[PDB]
């Protein structure tokens, strides 16, 4: 045949792949973690958004740290040979490098390691997307007025907030980041490469949101998400 | 608005 | 005039901006840090590559931690009003979140904070690019066979390696990451948006490089770079 | 090949 190029992931496998959504709203009393009002809005928005991208969505609610690890292990042991990609969305409390089960923390590294190039062979060379709405610390952004392959390759971490910072969630509308992500996927998934979609998410969160609080410490604060890409190709959710 |  | 869109940074200011290259090759004996053979190849490649993109390149060699901080502070205090962007390249030893002056470490956060949206007003809203060739830990990748804006917005960290991992430098050819970055900027800066350039860098490093060592611990290892984007627009080095 |  004619000249060929290989700059974008193959996304025309029979299935787009799994979209695992872990929605932790209510936490064991002994942890002292507050309930995450608005997270069900996020979880429903994500389910619909990824449904329309033809992902096989599985929603899981209020999982312990043990249940999170067992779920990820079991999912990583499935046969993904007929699937183009893998998506995991984590909605919970967190700190840098950590997301919380209902009864205590899980290292993000522990979760993603199940999907390493050498440990999930049916996803080797396929994009593995982790979307994280969770705090990464307690900093607040005040704003300013205006061949082998590496085992860590082909991961993308779409973080809601910069390293070290809180992440903002509205109890009525959902989280700033998930709201914006679903809106941009809805509008641009048939149009733009994924990094360009996430850049528009960055701009939407950065420009359209500002916190309102009766507490001066938490009032008038801003947020920027953080795209961490170890992908090796362009990612389009559509195919020719 | 709440933080996670 | 006709319909307008605002999806890409304005890169047609009179100047592209500064490209500060900090090239740390030789370290104070008391630190016990080894000399970084091949880093001069990187520094010369970067100077030429960014020269052809019309950056005002300043190369600095073998700076102490005090000299690094003073240089960054002074550069952040310049008037960048006529400049489109800012680029800083760090070539040194490092660990997670740290790069080394010749006599000890500097927090990357300390360096980048000088350029925050609220602390360098003549770069507010302009892309601030930090390109880091330095280790981020000691892990080895074994591979597998195949309105206000946030003060942290508009930064891009082009990391040579994944968080927690060593980064590889060849004593004759230069570092894997800088070699590949310069090659892809040379080939694609007049063609591709910057995230797409850095994705091709990811693929080049991941596929074309593998370590060779007489030491089994360090032999046959792989590397994936890490794009950390807090940018809010598409970045093209060319303009219409 | 060396590490940084
Ligand atoms: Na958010
Ligand atoms: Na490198």
């Amino acid at each position: 045949s004619g000249i060929s190029l290989d700059n974008s992931y193959k996304m025309d496998y029979p299935e787009m792949g799994l979209c695992i959504i872990i929605n932790n709203k209510n936490f064991h009393k002994s942890t002292g973690m507050t309930s995450r009002s608005g997270t069900d809005v996020d979880a429903a928005n994500l389910r619909e958004t990824f449904r329309n991208l033809k992902y096989e969505v599985r929603n899981k609610n209020d999982l312990t740290r043990e249940e999170i690890v067992e779920l990820m292990r079991d999912v990583s042991k499935e046969d993904h040979s007929k699937r183009s990609s893998f998506v995991c969305v984590l909605l919970s409390h967190g700190e840098e490098g950590i997301i919380f089960g209902t009864n205590g923390p899980v290292d993000l590294k522990k979760i993603t390691n199940f999907f390493r190039g050498d440990r999930c062979r049916s996803l080797t060379g396929k994009p593995k997307l982790f979307i994280i709405q969770a705090c990464r610390g307690t900093e607040l952004d005040c704003g300013i007025e205006t061949h082998k392959i590496p085992v860590e390759a082909d991961f993308l971490y779409a973080y809601s907030t910069a390293p070290g910072y809180y992440s903002w969630r509205n109890s009525k509308d959902g989280s700033w980041f998930i709201q914006s992500l679903c809106a941009m996927l809805k509008q641009y998934a048939d149009k733009l490469e994924f990094m360009h979609i996430l850049t528009r998410v960055n701009r939407k969160v950065a420009t359209e949101f500002e916190s309102f609080s009766f507490d001066a410490t938490f009032h008038a604060k801003k947020q920027i998400p953080c795209i961490w890409s170890m992908l090796t190709k362009e990612l389009y959710f559509y195919h020719l | 608005d709440e933080v996670d």
